[PDB]
RNA sequence: AGAUACCGUCGUAGUUCCGACCAUAAACGAUGCCGACUGGCGAUGCGGCGGCGUUAUUCCCAUGACCCGCCGGGCAGCUUCCGGGAAACCAAAGUCUUUGGGUUCCGGGGGGAGUAUGGUUGCAAAGCUGAAACUUAAAGGAAUUGACGGAAGGGCACCACC
C-alpha cells in the first residue's frame, strides 16, 4: 500500500492464488506453492529453475486444483496444447 | 512435455499401458475425471485417453524433479497392491516411502518420532489412502495422486488418471514415473531403455508366491 | 415473476464469482445491464463481456476476474441529491479509498465521483467493490 | 429436536394414506408407518416334519407353506424386540439385517 | 422491512403504528388504563394519610417481617 | 534454559536463515512451536489475561471444575494473538494459553480513512467477523478518534497497533469466549480483503523451506 | 483367566527379536535364557515370560506373526521382493484391444501396429447389477 | 395439566357463564 | 387401598347413505407465494428424442416388454468445508453488517388469556374479532456431562438368587 509521499507502508504483501486471483491468507494452511520444473527441448534434462504456481486451499478443497493446474501448465505451455 | 518431440509417449510404452490395462478404467464415473476419458464403451467400462496420460504422467515429474532433496517427497500406500511398487521408486529415486497403516497425525504431531515433514506426496489411490491427503491440508503439501476415473479430486493436486485397480497396472505407472523422474535429472539415457524391468514393481499375490517356486525348484 | 432484471444480473454475477467461475452467463440483456457493466469494466472489476444478440432480450457473457468483491443493486433507486449522496457512500461503500456507487443521472449512467464532478445526481442503481 | 427426517413414515407426497390395524393389539397405523414383517414358514419345523414325511400316503409331499403378513404399530414392534432404538448415526442406516439363516 | 416499493410509505408506516401497540412499554404509555390505576397519576410523589402500621412478609428464602404502613 | 528445535521450520529461525516473521506468514507455513515467536517479537510483545472462566462437569461425585483462561497477546504494532487453554490449575491455565496465543499471532493491515498521510491509524475496509452468534465490525475512523468499543475487544485493538476504529457488535456479547474470538476473526480477515491496491500480479518468491534446502542436510536430521 | 498381560508379551517379543537364534522350543532350555539375555526379578515372571516365548516359535515355523522382526524371514521377503521373471507380462503379442480402443490409438499416430490383435465388441449392452 | 383439558374446562366454565348471564336478560 | 380407568362381556348415540349445517385439527414439511442464481451421484414417475441387441404379432417394418443414453418437471434419496445456522440440521433454512428481486400474512419476556366485554356468524355446539387490572425474573430453544429408567443389549457377585 501506497501514502500520498509514496511510500510503501504495508509490512508485507500476501500472495495471490494463481487461479482465482483471491488473496492467500496468512492462515491457509492448505495452500500450496507447487513448483513445475521446466526442460531443455533438445537434450531432455533439468535446467535449473521452476514456473511456481500458487493454490489457494479452497479450491483445493473444492476439487479444481489439479484443472487449475493443467490449465496454468497450457498457458506457460509445459502441457502440449494438443493434450 | 508441451510438443518437444523427445518427451512424446513412444511405442514401446504404449505397448506396455495396453498389456497392463491401463487405459481401462471403472464402471461409473467422477465428474471431476471427465476430462481424461475418451469414451464409455458398451459392457460399461470407460476408456482413459492415454494421451492425456501420459501429460499428466511428465506434468507429475516435473513436480519431483522441481524438489532439491529428493528424500523429502514421500510415498504412501495402504492397498496391498502398491506397497512393493512404493518402496522400489523411493530406493531408485531417494524418496522415504510409507507401506500401509498410515497412522494419523504424522504430519502435524511433533512429538511423534513418526514425524514427517516432506514437500511432496504422492498417493497410489485417493480413496484407500483418504487419510494422508487430509493431512496435507494441515501443512502446505502438494498433492500428486494415481487417480482412477472414479476416485475424487479433493485436496488432490495434480492427478495421473490411470487404472489402479489391477496389480500390473499400478506398477507399471510406479516404473513410469521411476524413469522421467530419473530421465530429467541426469541418471539414465533416454536413447537405450532402462534395465529396470517393470515386473519388477508388480505386487505379486500370496497364490503366485509359491506358485513359481516349484516352476524354480 | 422477473419484476427487477438488473437485480437478477448482479445476483448472478454476484454467485459465480464467489464460487471462481471465470466467465458467468446471465440471461436477459437490457440497456442499463451493458451500462452497468461498462463501468465496472472501465475500473478493472470485471473483464470483457460479450453481448450474444440473437432476436429476443439477448444474452451476456461477461468475463469474471478475481478483483470483484461484490456488486449489489439498490431496489427501488431512489433519488441522490448531491447532499446525501456523500451519506449513501457512507453506509453502503466499504470504504473511502474504493468502491463505487453506480447511479442514473440526466448525463447518463456513471460511478458516483464523476457525478460530483458534472455536478448532477440521480436516481441509484447498484454499488460495486 | 426432529429425530427422523422421513418422521418415521414412508409417505412424502401424499397428505393422508389409509391406517391398518396392528397384528397384536388393534392399533390404528398409517400403513407406510406400520413395521412390516412378512413370514414364511412350513406348517411344521423339525419335530413334526420328519414324522409327518413318513406319514403321508404320498410319499415325497412338499409340504405347504404358511404366508402371513404381520403388521405392528411401533409399540409392539419394540416390545416383541423385532426393532430395537439404535445410536444416532446408526438410525439413518435403512438396509435390512443380513440374510443367512 | 418485507415491502420496499417506492410508494409504500403509507403500507410501511400503517404497520408500524400497528405492530407498535405490540410493544408492552408503548402500549401501558399511550392508554389510560396504566395512568388510571395508578394511584399517584402520573405524579413522581403524592400525599397521604397513614392510618395503620402493617407489617408484610417477605417471600423467598430472604426471611424478614418488612414495616409499612396503609396510607 | 536453551531450546532445541522440534519443526523443520524452526531449525531455521535458531540459525537466523529466516529474517523476519513476515516471510512465514507470506506462504501461510503453520508455526507450531512457540519460541518462534520470542525469538523475533520477544520484547515489545506483551501479554494479557482477559478472564478466567470456571466451567465445570457433572460426575458421579460432585462437579469437576477447570479453569479457562482467554489470553490476548501481541506487541501494539502490526501483530496480534489470541489463546484460550482450560486446566483445572488457574496458574498451569494461564502458562498455557499463553503459548496458543503466540501460535496464533496474525498480522494485522492498517489503513487510512481517506487521506493516506503519515501512518496508518485505521483499518482499512469495513471487516467484520463472527464467533457464534457474536458479529463485531470494525468501521475505519478518522485520526485521534480512539478505539470507540466495548472494554473487551478495545484490548485486543489496542494491542494490534490500530488506535482509531469505529465498532458495532451484534449478538450475544456477555460470552468473552466468543466476543473475543469474533474479533480476532475480523482482525485476521483484514489480509484477506482483496483491494484495487492489492491488484499488481504476485512475483513469486522462493519458499524459505526451498531457500534453505541445503543447510537441511548439512547439520541435523 | 491365564491371559498374559502386555509387560509379559512385551518383553517376550522383545528377546525373540533379539535372540531368535539362541532360545529352543522346549520350554525348559530358554527358560534358562531368560535370566542370562533378561535380568527378571521374580521366578514367576521368568516362567510367565518364557511360557510366552515357547508358544511364539510354533507360531513362527508355521508362518509370519505380525509385529516381530526376525532377520531370518524379512529376508524370505527380500529375495521374494526382487525375483524378476524372465520375461515380462508386458511382452504380449497377444494383447486382446477391442474394436472401440483402437480408434483412441488411431486419434494419435500410434494407430496401426502390429502386434494388437482385434476382438469382437460383446453385443447388448449388460453391466449394471439388478437394483434392490 | 393437559393444553386440552384445560381448553375443554374453560369450555365447560364459558358455557356456563353464557347459562347465569342469560337468566338475568 | 379405592378404578366411577387400563383388561373382559354386553351395548345406546354414532359409524353407512341422501339432503342441509358446522369451518375447526400436531389441517405438519411445525418451513407463504412468484422469479433468478449457486456442487455432484445413483435411482424413480410421466412425456418426448436417440441407440447395439433380446423377446412377442409372425410375415417383417411398425408397435409392445426389456437393455443404453439424452431432454423437460415431478415426489424423493445419497454425498460434501457451497454457504448458512444457537446448534440440531438445511442444495435450502444458501446467495444477510459485503445488510435492498417483488409481494401478502404475522411475532415483541412469562403468566392473566384466546379470558372478560362489545360486535358478528350458527339450530346448537361453537367460530371469527379480542383487551385490561393484576402477577412474575424468569419461562423457553439446541447441545454437553452425569444421575436415573417398572428401556434395550452384553457381563458380574452366595454382603444376589438357584
Amino acid at each position: 500500500m501506497q501514502n500520498d509521499a509514496g511510500e510503501f507502508v504495508d509490512l508485507y504483501v500476501p500472495r495471490k492464488c494463481s487461479a482465482s486471483n483471491r488473496i492467500i491468507g496468512a492462515k491457509d494452511h492448505a495452500s500450496i506453492q507447487m513448483n513445475v520444473a521446466e526442460v531443455d527441448k533438445v537434450t531432455g534434462r533439468f535446467n535449473g529453475q521452476f514456473k511456481t504456481y500458487a493454490i489457494c486451499g479452497a479450491i483445493r478443497r473444492m476439487g479444481e486444483s489439479d484443472d487449475s493446474i493443467l490449465r496454468l501448465a497450457k498457458a506457460d505451455g509445459i502441457v502440449s496444447k494438443n493434450f | 512435455s508441451g510438443a518437444l518431440d523427445v518427451l512424446q509417449m513412444k511405442e514401446e510404452d504404449v505397448l506396455k499401458f495396453l498389456a497392463a490395462g491401463t487405459h481401462l478404467g471403472g464402471t461409473n464415473l467422477d465428474f471431476q475425471m471427465e476430462q481424461y476419458i475418451y469414451k464409455r464403451k458398451s459392457d460399461g467400462i470407460y476408456i482413459i485417453n492415454l494421451k492425456r496420460t501420459w501429460e499428466k504422467l511428465l506434468l507429475a515429474a516435473r513436480a519431483i524433479v522441481a524438489i532439491e532433496n529428493p528424500a523429502d517427497v514421500s510415498v504412501i500406500s495402504s492397498r496391498n497392491t502398491g506397497q512393493r511398487a512404493v518402496l522400489k521408486f523411493a530406493a531408485a529415486t531417494g524418496a522415504t516411502p510409507i507401506a500401509g497403516r498410515f497412522t494419523p497425525g504424522t504430519f502435524t504431531n511433533q512429538i511423534q518420532t513418526a514425524f514427517r515433514e516432506p514437500r511432496l506426496l504422492v498417493v497410489t489411490d485417493p480413496r484407500a489412502d483418504h487419510q494422508p491427503l487430509t493431512e496435507a491440508s494441515y501443512v502446505n503439501l502438494p498433492t500428486i495422486a494415481l487417480c482412477n476415473t472414479d476416485s475424487p479430486l479433493r485436496y488432490v493436486d495434480i492427478a495421473i488418471p490411470c487404472n489402479n485397480k489391477g496389480a500390473h497396472s499400478v506398477g507399471l505407472m510406479w516404473w513410469m514415473l521411476a524413469r522421467e523422474v530419473l530421465r530429467m535429472r541426469g541418471t539414465i539415457s533416454r536413447e537405450h531403455p532402462w534395465e529396470v524391468m517393470p515386473d519388477l514393481y508388480f505386487y505379486r499375490d500370496p497364490e503366485e508366491i509359491e506358485k513359481e517356486e516349484q516352476a524354480a525348484a | 415473476v422477473r419484476m427487477n432484471v438488473l437485480a437478477d444480473a448482479l445476483k448472478s454475477i454476484n454467485n459465480a464469482e464467489k464460487r471462481g467461475k471465470r466467465q458467468v452467463l446471465i440471461r436477459p440483456c437490457s440497456k442499463v445491464i451493458v451500462r452497468f457493466l461498462t463501468v465496472m469494466m472501465k475500473h478493472g472489476y470485471i473483464g470483457e463481456f460479450e453481448i450474444i444478440d440473437d432476436h429476443r432480450a439477448g444474452k451476456i457473457v461477461v468475463n469474471l476476474t478475481g478483483r470483484l468483491n461484490k456488486c449489489g443493486v439498490i431496489s427501488p433507486r431512489f433519488d441522490v441529491q448531491l447532499k446525501d449522496l456523500e451519506k449513501w457512500q457512507n453506509n453502503l461503500l466499504p470504504s473511502r479509498q474504493f468502491g463505487f456507487i453506480v447511479l442514473t443521472t440526466s448525463a447518463g449512467i456513471m460511478d458516483h465521483e464523476e457525478a460530483r464532478r458534472k455536478h448532477t445526481g440521480g436516481k441509484i442503481l447498484g454499488f460495486f467493490f | 429436536t426432529k429425530k427422523r427426517r422421513n418422521n418415521g413414515r414412508a409417505k412424502k407426497g401424499r397428505g393422508h394414506v389409509q391406517p391398518i390395524r396392528c397384528t397384536n393389539c388393534a392399533r390404528c397405523v398409517p400403513k407406510d408407518k406400520a413395521i412390516k414383517k412378512f413370514v414364511i414358514r412350513n406348517i411344521v419345523e423339525a419335530a413334526a416334519v420328519r414324522d409327518i414325511s413318513e406319514a403321508s400316503v404320498f410319499d415325497a409331499y412338499v409340504l405347504p407353506k404358511l404366508y402371513v403378513k404381520l403388521h405392528y404399530c411401533v409399540s409392539c414392534a419394540i416390545h416383541s424386540k423385532v426393532v430395537r432404538n439404535r445410536s444416532r448415526e446408526a438410525r439413518k442406516d435403512r438396509t435390512p439385517p443380513p440374510r443367512f439363516r | 422491512g418485507k415491502c420496499r416499493g417506492l410508494r409504500t410509505a403509507r403500507k410501511l408506516r400503517s404497520h408500524r403504528r400497528d405492530q407498535k401497540w405490540h410493544d408492552k412499554q408503548y402500549k401501558k404509555a399511550h392508554l389510560g388504563t396504566a395512568l388510571k390505576a395508578n394511584p399517584f397519576g402520573g405524579a413522581s410523589h403524592a400525599k397521604g394519610i397513614v392510618l395503620e402500621k402493617v407489617g408484610v412478609e417477605a417471600k423467598q428464602p430472604n426471611s424478614a417481617i418488612r414495616k409499612c404502613v396503609r396510607v | 534454559k536453551e531450546w532445541l528445535p522440534v519443526t523443520k521450520l524452526g531449525r531455521l529461525v535458531k540459525d537466523m536463515k529466516i529474517k523476519s516473521l513476515e516471510e512465514i506468514y507470506l506462504f501461510s507455513l503453520p508455526i507450531k512451536e512457540s519460541e518462534i515467536i520470542d525469538f523475533f517479537l520477544g520484547a515489545s510483545l506483551k501479554d494479557e489475561v482477559l478472564k478466567i472462566m470456571p466451567v465445570q462437569k457433572q460426575t458421579r461425585a460432585g462437579q469437576r471444575t477447570r479453569f479457562k483462561a482467554f489470553v490476548a497477546i501481541g506487541d501494539y504494532n502490526g501483530h496480534v494473538g489470541l489463546g484460550v487453554k482450560c486446566s483445572k490449575e488457574v496458574a498451569t491455565a494461564i502458562r498455557g494459553a499463553i503459548i496458543l496465543a503466540k501460535l496464533s499471532i496474525v498480522p494485522v493491515r492498517r489503513g487510512y480513512w481517506g487521506n493516506k498521510i503519515g501512518k496508518p491509524h485505521t483499518v482499512p475496509c469495513k471487516v467484520t467477523g463472527r464467533c457464534g452468534s457474536v458479529l463485531v465490525r470494525l468501521i475505519p475512523a478518522p485520526r485521534g478518534t480512539g478505539i470507540v468499543s466495548a472494554p473487551v475487544p478495545k484490548k485486543l485493538l489496542m494491542m494490534a497497533g490500530i488506535d482509531d476504529c469505529y465498532t458495532s457488535a451484534r449478538g450475544c456479547t456477555a460470552t468473552l469466549g466468543n466476543f473475543a474470538k469474533a474479533t480476532f476473526d475480523a482482525i485476521s480477515k483484514t489480509y484477506s480483503y482483496l483491494t484495487p491496491d492489492l491488484w499488481k500480479e504476485t512475483v513469486f518468491t522462493k519458499s524459505p523451506y526451498q531457500e534453505f534446502t541445503d543447510h537441511l542436510v548439512k547439520t541435523h536430521t | 483367566g491365564r491371559v498374559r498381560t502386555k509387560t509379559v508379551k512385551k518383553a517376550a517379543r522383545v528377546i525373540i527379536e533379539k535372540y531368535y537364534t539362541r532360545l529352543g522350543n522346549d520350554f525348559h532350555t530358554n527358560k534358562r535364557v531368560c535370566e542370562e539375555i533378561a535380568i527378571i526379578p521374580s521366578k514367576k515372571l521368568r516362567n510367565k515370560i518364557a511360557g510366552y516365548v515357547t508358544h511364539l516359535m510354533k507360531r513362527i515355523q508355521r508362518g509370519p506373526v505380525r509385529g516381530i522382526s526376525i532377520k531370518l524371514q524379512e529376508e524370505e521377503r527380500e529375495r521374494r521382493d526382487n525375483y524378476v521373471p524372465e520375461v515380462s507380462a508386458l511382452d504380449q503379442e497377444i494383447i486382446e484391444v477391442d474394436p472401440d480402443t483402437k480408434e483412441m490409438l488411431k486419434l494419435l499416430d500410434f494407430g496401426s501396429l502390429s502386434n494388437l490383435q482385434v476382438t469382437q465388441p460383446t453385443v447388448g449392452m449388460n453391466f449394471k447389477t439388478p437394483r434392490g | 395439566m393437559r393444553a386440552k383439558w384445560r381448553k375443554k374446562r374453560m369450555r365447560r366454565l364459558k358455557r356456563k357463564r353464557r347459562k347465569m348471564r342469560q337468566r338475568s336478560k
